[PDB]
């Protein structure tokens, strides 16, 4: 499959949990 | 633009992190937030989230 870019930061909230 | 457009997940994508949009491959996505870097959020079916926006493809 094709490269998932890292998470930008302008993307993630308090809600980008892993 | 790609906002509330509808694009179909072309590959399988399982979410790295709970705001994460986990799709298969085929699966119908509404996009609903874009942000450049590779991500976009969306909705398939009953569920929200990110996903990378090279995994759809416009229908």
């Amino acid at each position: 499959p094709p490269v998932i870019a890292p998470r930008p930061e302008h993307t993630k909230s308090i809600y980008t949990r892993s | 633009g790609p906002l509330g457009s509808v694009v179909r997940a072309k590959f399988n994508f399982q979410q790295t992190n709970e705001d994460e949009l986990s799709f298969s491959k085929g699966d119908v996505i509404h996009v609903t937030r874009v942000e450049e870097g590779g991500w976009w959020e969306g909705t398939h079916n009953g569920r929200t989230g990110w996903f990378p926006s090279n995994y759809v493809r416009e229908i």
